[PDB]
RNA sequence: AAGAAGCUAU
RNA sequence: UAUAGCUUCUU
C-alpha cells in the first residue's frame, strides 16, 4: 500500500510539472520537497498526509477539468 | 622524603607536590621516534625512568609545569653537563640542574629540567596521526589544557568529524601559534648547535609543547663553528599538522602579530617568489635541499613533489585574487586584445608561456581556439559577481541573469507494475521493495551542489614517506606501455559528445574534429608542450535513477583539453584497460567468466586469508590537490623517451590549469575551483585509482612503523621494518633494492583489487592481527590526518570466510553458485535497482514496452545471476521479466498484424524468454 | 523481401512513438485520477469530492497544529456539507473557524449564515481557520 | 561519397571560423579600452592576474541574496560600497525574474519573494 | 576486422 | 567522460 502511494506520487508531480508549476519557484520547491518525502517515508500515514498536502496543490488551481476526469 | 622534594626544587621559589612516590619512578605511556640500532620507527613506548613533579602556581591550584628528573648513570651524568654548558645560553634549552643524592648508600647522579610541560611534541603529533575516536585522551587533554575548547565541546557527538561538524577547523587552529612559536625555537636551538659545535639528531619527543629542547643524551663535541643538526625526521613528520592547526596564519599580519591588521599588497602583483624564500629561510633554515619557488626550475619529479608541498604551505598566506591566468594586451591587426599569457600555480609557482605574440598579422584556425577557449576574455568583457550563497571564489558573470535549472520527475511504466502486481509482487512484508526513484530538484540545485567543494581543504604532506610511497606504487604500474601518438593512431568513440564552453555554442567534438585536419591537431598538441592554457569547464545536472536525493551534476570540459589529453594519455590508457590479472581491474568485463577469474586473482596464495573493503567519503572534493598531482606525474613516467623535462613539466602545468583549477561555469556565471577531480576528464578513474593504491600503501607503511619492534616475534619482519624506516627518514635516494622487497611483502601479504575508488582487499589475518599490515583504523587514521575526512568504521566491511566472496564490489553481490560440474563465482545486483529501473524510466516513450523489447532483454541480463539465490522472492525478478518480454512480443505481433496487413514470417525472437540466451552469457569460451 | 518487412516494422514504430508523445497531458491526468481512485483513502477522497462539487482550497493544506487554512465555498448547500457552527471538517480533520468573507471582501460572521438569508451576499466566500 | 563529406567538412570549417571570430571581436566592444588600459599601464611588467581584471574596471555588479539577513548587511539602502568603492542600485528581481521594490524588502514582508535575489548596481564617480 | 544506429549496467 | 555487454544494417 506503500508503492502505490510513491507511484501516484510520481505521477502527480508529473501531472504538476507539465502543467508549469515551475514558473513559481516557491511553489515548485514545496512540490519537490513533498515528492522527494514521499518516496524516502517508511510509513503509510506520514506518506498520505503528505500526498493529500501535495494534492491540494493541484486542487487549488483550475487547470484541470476535475469533474470531466471524474467520470469514472 | 621531604629532602628529596627540597632538593629538587633548587633556588627557585617553586612550590611542588609529587606526582608519583616519594624518589620512586614514574612510568608513562608516550609516544616516540627511536632508531637506535636494534628499533625503529614512531610508536608508543613505556617511559620509567624519571621522578615527575607538578608546580602550583598559588594557593592550591595546579597549574601545566613539571619537574621531570631523570637518574641514568654516571658516564652519561659528565656528557650531558658538558653539552648543557656550552648550549645554557641558548632561549630554546629548557634549564637543567645537576646534583648528587644518597638513595640507601650510593650517590646516585640526578638531573632536573624545570618547568616542562606535561606533553611533548610527539604527542601532539601522534594524536592527530594516529586518531582514534574511541580513544583519543591525549588530544582531548591538550585541547582543554591549551583553552582551545572547553571539556563540555565533546559531548557534542561527532566533534572530531570534518565533513560534519566542520567548526573542528577552528577548534584546531588554536594551536597554530604554539606550532609557529616551537619552530622558530627550533630554529633557534639549531643555530645554537651550530656554533661551537654540537653534531646530533632532532627528535620531536626531544622538546615540548612550549618549545624547549632538554635532551642532549646523543650529542658529542665537534670544533666550534660547524655543527650540523639532523632535522629530517623532526621537520618531515610535523608536516601534516602544520596546516590542520594553520600555524602560518600570522604571517599574513602586519609584525607577524595576530593583534594588527592583514598586510595589505598590490592588486597587480603576482610574483611572491621573495617572500617565499624569505618563509623558508625563516621557519626552515637547516631543511638539507635546494627549494624552488617556481617549480619549472626543478630537476625531475621527485623535485617537483619536493617543492610544490614547501608551496602548498606557502601559499596560504598569499591573497587569493593573486592566483590564476596571467592576462595582458596582444594587438591583432591594431585592435588590442587581452589573452592568457602564463600562469599563477598554488603549487607550481609563476609558470610563464614562451610563444607570447605581441603583433599579428592575421587569426589562424588553432590561435582562434585558443583565443576563444580561455577564460581571459569572457571574464575581462564580463560583469562582477558576488555570489552569496557560496563561499568559493567568484570571477565575474557572464551575462545580464542568473540561471535556475530544475530536474523533472520520472516517467511511470504503469502496464509493468500491474503486471508484477498481477504476480504477487510488492506484497505487505516482502524482502523485495522499490527503493530506487527519479529524485527531482529544484532551482538551488546546481549552487547546492558546488557549495560541496568546502571539502577541500590545503593539504601538507609527510614528503619523506609520500617519496617512497610513490616509489613503490609506481611499481603497480609496471606491466603496461605508454608514450604519445600521433592525430591518426586517435581512436575516439562517440563523435557526438559534449565539446564544453564556449565550443557547445556551436557544434559536438564531431564538428571540431571534422573541421582540424592532423596537422592542425599535431600543432596544437605541440602548443600545449610549450605553453599553458586555460580552459573552462561547464557543469550540469543529471536525469538519472538513485537511492538518495543527493543531486547529481556532470561536467564538460572544453575540446581543446580533451583533444590533447588523448594524444598525451591514450596508449597508457588503452594498454591498462587490456591486460588481465593486474592489480588494476579496469576494462576487464565480468560476464563469460571475468567475476570468477578476478575473484581468483585478488585471492592469489594468502595465508589466514580475510576479505575487507572500505570507503572514501567525499573522493572526489576532498582529495588533495599533492595526490592528484603525484597521480598526474606518475601517469607520465611512461614519456621518458618521447618527451623531454621541460615538455612533461608543460603537460603538467596544462593538467593541473584544465582538470585541477579550472574556472567553472554554473548557471551562465564563472567561479574558481579549488581542487578535486572532475567527471568530464577521461583519465579520471585511472588517476583514482593510483590515489587508491597511495592510500593503501600509505596505510601499510603506517602500520608497520608504528609497531612496538621489541615484540615483533618474526626476524625478518623486524629487518624489513628497520630498513623501511631508515629508507624512508635517513636514505636520500631511490633503493630498488628494498622497493622491491616491500612490493613483494605487500603483494603477498597483502593482494588489492582496484577500479578508481573501489578496492578489495585480500590479507593475512594474523599479520594484521599483530600490526604487520594495515587494518581499518590505520585506513581511518591516514585518510582522517591525510584526506580531512572521518570514514566511520560502519561502512566498511569484513568477510573471514572466503567461500562466501566480497560483500560489494561495484554494487555487487556474490555467490558462490555449481555451473556444469564445477563451482563458480557470479555477480548479482539489488533486485530493487533492476525493479526500478523497470517500473521508472526517463522518457515518455520507454513506457511502451512494445517500442523497446532490448531494454528488458539487458535488464534481464543482468538479472539472470538472482535464479540461484536462496530466496525464492530474489529469484522470480527473472522469471517475471521473462514473462513480460514473452507478453510485450504477443501484443506486439497482434498490433503490427492489425496496423498492417502482414506478419513477419519468421522472427527468431523466441531465445529471449527461455533461460538459456542468458545462462550462455556467465559461462566461459565466449 | 527482408528489406520490406524491417522498413515496416521501422514505420508502425515511428507512428507510436510519435503518438505517445502526442497525447501526455490527457493521458497522465487520466492515469493520475485512476490511481487516486483506487487508492481509495478517506482524507484524500474527501477533498478529491469538495473540489469536484464546491470546495477548493486556496494554498497548500497545512499539516502541523497551527498553519492557517483558507477555503472556498460556492454557495450554502457546500457550507452546511462541510460547516456546522463553529467546526470545520475538511480533508479528514476538525477545524476551527476563525474569519469569514464574502466575495466582495467584506467581513462576516458566522450567526449571519442561514438559508433565507443566503440571497444577501456574495457567496463564494473565503473561510479561514487552525488545525485543532 | 568521399568527396561530399569532405565538403560538407569543408563547409563547416568556415561556418565555425565565423562563429568564432565574430564572437572574439563582439567581445572586443564591451571592453573598457580606458579603465582596463589604467590597471595594464601601472604593472611592472604588463601582465596582471585575470581575477582583478572584473574587480577593478567592472561596470556593472550582480549580487545574489539567500536571505534577508545576508541583504541587512551587504546590499541595504541605495547606494552600498563593495570592493573598494561605491555602487548604486539600479533594480532587484527574484527567482522568478520579476522586479521588486526596495520597501517590499522587509523583515516583515520577506516571506513573500522568490528569495534568491540578484541585486544589479552601477560603479558611482 | 571496419564501420552506422539503438539500448543496458558500472 | 571512461569501461563492459546485448540487438539490427552495410562493407
Ligand atoms: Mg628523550
Ligand atoms: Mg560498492
Ligand atoms: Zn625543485
Ligand atoms: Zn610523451
Amino acid at each position: 500500500k506503500m508503492s502505490d502511494v510513491k507511484c501516484t506520487s510520481v505521477v502527480l508531480l508529473s501531472v504538476l510539472q507539465q502543467l508549469r508549476v515551475e514558473s513559481s519557484s516557491k511553489l515548485w520547491a514545496q512540490c519537490v520537497q513533498l515528492h522527494n518525502d514521499i518516496l524516502l517515508a517508511k510509513d503509510t500515514t506520514e506518506a498520505f498526509e503528505k500526498m493529500v498536502s501535495l494534492l491540494s496543490v493541484l486542487l487549488s488551481m483550475q487547470g484541470a477539468v476535475d469533474i470531466n476526469k471524474l467520470c469514472e | 622524603a621531604q629532602s628529596f622534594l627540597n632538593r629538587v626544587c633548587g633556588v627557585s621559589a617553586a612550590r611542588l607536590t609529587p606526582c608519583g612516590t616519594g624518589t620512586s619512578t614514574d612510568v608513562v605511556y608516550r609516544a616516540f621516534d627511536i632508531y637506535n640500532d636494534k628499533v625503529a620507527g614512531f610508536a608508543k613506548f613505556l617511559k620509567t625512568n624519571c621522578c615527575r613533579f607538578q608546580e602550583k602556581d598559588e594557593d592550591d591550584n595546579l597549574i601545566d609545569s613539571y619537574f621531570v628528573v631523570k637518574r641514568h648513570t654516571f658516564s652519561n651524568y659528565q656528557h650531558e653537563e658538558t653539552i648543557y654548558n656550552l648550549l645554557k645560553d641558548c632561549p630554546a634549552v629548557a634549564k637543567h640542574d645537576f646534583f648528587k643524592f644518597r638513595i640507601d648508600g650510593d650517590m646516585v647522579p640526578h638531573i632536573s629540567r624545570q618547568r616542562l610541560t606535561k606533553y611533548t611534541m610527539a604527542d601532539l603529533v601522534y594524536a592527530l596521526r594516529h586518531f582514534d575516536e574511541g580513544n583519543c585522551d591525549t588530544l582531548k587533554e591538550i585541547l582543554v589544557t591549551y583553552n582551545c575548547c572547553d571539556d563540555d565541546y565533546f559531548n557534542k557527538k561527532d566533534w572530531y568529524d570534518f565533513v560534519e561538524n566542520p567548526d573542528i577547523l577552528r577548534v584546531y587552529a588554536n594551536l597554530g601559534e604554539r606550532v609557529r612559536q616551537a619552530l622558530l625555537k627550533t630554529v633557534q636551538f639549531c643555530d645554537a648547535m651550530r656554533n661551537a659545535g654540537i653534531v646530533g639528531v632532532l627528535t620531536l619527543d626531544n622538546q615540548d609543547l612550549n618549545g624547549n629542547w632538554y635532551d642532549f643524551g646523543d650529542f658529542i663535541q665537534t670544533t666550534p663553528g660547524s655543527g650540523v643538526p639532523v632535522v629530517d625526521s623532526y621537520y618531515s613528520l610535523l608536516m601534516p599538522i602544520l596546516t590542520l592547526t594553520r600555524a602560518l596564519t600570522a604571517e599574513s599580519h602586519v609584525d607577524t602579530d595576530l593583534t594588527k591588521p592583514y598586510i595589505k599588497w598590490d592588486l597587480l602583483k603576482y610574483d611572491f617568489t621573495e617572500e617565499r624564500l624569505k618563509l623558508f629561510d625563516r621557519y626552515f633554515k637547516y631543511w638539507d635541499q635546494t627549494y624552488h619557488p617556481n617549480c619549472v626550475n626543478c630537476l625531475d619529479d621527485r623535485c617537483i613533489l619536493h617543492c610544490a608541498n614547501f608551496n602548498v604551505l606557502f601559499s596560504t598566506v598569499f591573497p587569493p585574487t593573486s592566483f590564476g591566468p596571467l592576462v595582458r594586451k596582444i594587438f591583432v591587426d591594431g585592435v588590442p586584445f587581452v589573452v592568457s599569457t602564463g600562469y599563477h600555480f598554488r603549487e607550481l609557482g609563476v609558470v610563464h608561456n614562451q610563444d607570447v605574440n605581441l603583433h599579428s598579422s592575421r587569426l589562424s584556425f588553432k590561435e582562434l581556439l585558443v583565443y576563444a577557449a580561455d577564460p581571459a576574455m569572457h571574464a575581462a568583457s564580463g560583469n562582477l559577481l558576488l555570489d552569496k550563497r557560496t563561499t568559493c571564489f567568484s570571477v565575474a558573470a557572464l551575462t545580464n541573469n542568473v540561471a535556475f535549472q530544475t530536474v523533472k520527475p520520472g516517467n511511470f511504466n504503469k502496464d509493468f507494475y500491474d503486471f508484477a502486481v498481477s504476480k504477487g509482487f510488492f506484497k505487505e512484508g516482502s524482502s523485495v521493495e522499490l527503493k530506487h526513484f527519479f529524485f527531482a530538484q529544484d532551482g538551488n540545485a546546481a549552487i547546492s551542489d558546488y557549495d560541496y567543494y568546502r571539502y577541500n581543504l590545503p593539504t601538507m604532506c609527510d614528503i619523506r614517506q609520500l617519496l617512497f610511497v610513490v616509489e613503490v606504487v609506481d611499481k603497480y604500474f609496471d606491466c603496461y606501455d605508454g608514450g604519445c601518438i600521433n592525430a591518426n593512431q586517435v581512436i575516439v568513440n562517440n563523435l557526438d559528445k559534449s565539446a564544453g564552453f564556449p565550443f557547445n555554442k556551436w557544434g559536438k567534438a564531431r564538428l571540431y574534429y571534422d573541421s582540424m585536419s592532423y596537422e592542425d591537431q599535431d600543432a596544437l598538441f605541440a602548443y600545449t608542450k610549450r605553453n599553458v592554457i586555460p580552459t573552462i569547464t561547464q557543469m550540469n545536472l543529471k536525469y538519472a535513477i538513485s537511492a538518495k536525493n543527493r543531486a547529481r551534476t556532470v561536467a564538460g570540459v572544453s575540446i581543446c583539453s580533451t583533444m590533447t589529453n588523448r594524444q598525451f594519455h591514450q596508449k597508457l590508457l588503452k594498454s591498462i584497460a587490456a591486460t588481465r590479472g593486474a592489480t588494476v581491474v579496469i576494462g576487464t568485463s565480468k560476464f563469460y567468466g571475468g567475476w570468477h577469474n578476478m575473484l581468483k586473482t585478488v585471492y592469489s596464495d594468502v595465508e589466514n586469508p580475510h576479505l575487507m573493503g572500505w570507503d572514501y567519503p567525499k573522493c572526489d572534493r576532498a582529495m588533495p590537490n599533492m595526490l592528484r598531482i603525484m597521480a598526474s606525474l606518475v601517469l607520465a613516467r611512461k614519456h621518458t623517451t618521447c618527451c623531454s623535462l621541460s615538455h612533461r613539466f608543460y603537460r603538467l602545468a596544462n593538467e593541473c590549469a584544465q582538470v585541477l583549477s579550472e574556472m567553472v561555469m554554473c548557471g551562465g556565471s564563472l567561479y574558481v575551483k579549488p581542487g578535486g577531480t572532475s567527471s568530464g576528464d577521461a583519465t579520471t578513474a585511472y588517476a583514482n585509482s593510483v590515489f587508491n593504491i597511495c592510500q593503501a600503501v600509505t596505510a601499510n607503511v603506517n602500520a608497520l612503523l608504528s609497531t612496538d619492534g621489541n615484540k615483533i616475534a618474526d626476524k625478518y619482519v623486524r629487518n624489513l621494518q628497520h630498513r623501511l624506516y631508515e629508507c624512508l627518514y635517513r636514505n636520500r635516494d631511490v633503493d630498488t633494492d628494498f622497493v622491491n622487497e616491500f612490493y613483494a611483502y605487500l603483494r603477498k601479504h597483502f593482494s588489492m583489487m582496484i577500479l578508481s575508488d573501489d578496492a578489495v582487499v585480500c590479507f593475512n589475518s594474523t599479520y594484521a592481527s599483530q600490526g604487520l599490515v594495515a587494518s581499518i583504523k590505520n585506513f581511518k587514521s591516514v585518510l582522517y590526518y591525510q584526506n580531512n575526512v572521518f570514514m566511520s568504521e560502519a561502512k566498511c566491511w569484513t568477510e573471514t570466510d572466503l567461500t562466501k566472496g566480497p560483500h560489494e564490489f561495484c554494487s555487487q553481490h556474490t555467490m558462490l553458485v555449481k555451473q556444469g560440474d564445477d563451482y563458480v563465482y557470479l555477480p548479482y545486483p539489488d533486485p530493487s535497482r533492476i525493479l526500478g529501473a523497470g517500473c521508472f524510466v526517463d522518457d515518455i516513450v520507454k513506457t511502451d514496452g512494445t517500442l523497446m523489447i532490448e531494454r528488458f532483454v539487458s535488464l534481464a541480463i543482468d538479472a539472470y545471476p538472482l535464479t540461484k539465490h536462496p530466496n525464492q522472492e530474489y529469484a522470480d525478478v527473472f522469471h517475471l521479466y521473462l514473462q513480460y518480454i514473452r507478453k510485450l512480443h504477443d501484443e506486439l505481433t497482434g498490433h503490427m498484424l492489425d496496423m498492417y496487413s502482414v506478419m513477419l514470417t519468421n522472427d527468431n525472437t523466441s531465445r529471449y524468454w527461455e533461460p538459456e540466451f542468458y545462462e550462455a552469457m556467465y559461462t566461459p569460451h565466449t | 523481401e527482408k528489406m520490406a518487412d524491417q522498413a515496416m516494422t521501422q514505420m508502425y514504430k515511428q507512428a507510436r512513438s510519435e503518438d505517445k508523445r502526442a497525447k501526455v497531458t490527457s493521458a497522465m491526468q487520466t492515469m493520475l485520477f485512476t490511481m487516486l481512485r483506487k487508492l481509495d483513502n478517506d482524507a484524500l477522497n474527501n477533498i478529491i469530492n469538495n473540489a469536484r462539487d464546491g470546495c477548493v482550497p486556496l494554498n497548500i493544506i497545512p499539516l502541523t497544529t497551527a498553519a492557517k487554512l483558507m477555503v472556498v465555498i460556492p454557495d450554502y448547500n457546500t457550507y452546511k456539507n462541510t460547516c456546522d457552527g463553529t467546526t470545520f471538517t475538511y480533508a479528514s480533520a476538525l477545524w476551527e473557524i476563525q474569519q469569514v468573507v464574502d466575495a466582495d471582501s467584506k467581513i462576516v460572521q458566522l450567526s449571519e449564515i442561514s438559508m433565507d438569508n443566503s440571497p444577501n451576499l456574495a457567496w463564494p466566500l473565503i473561510v479561514t481557520a487552525l488545525r485543532a
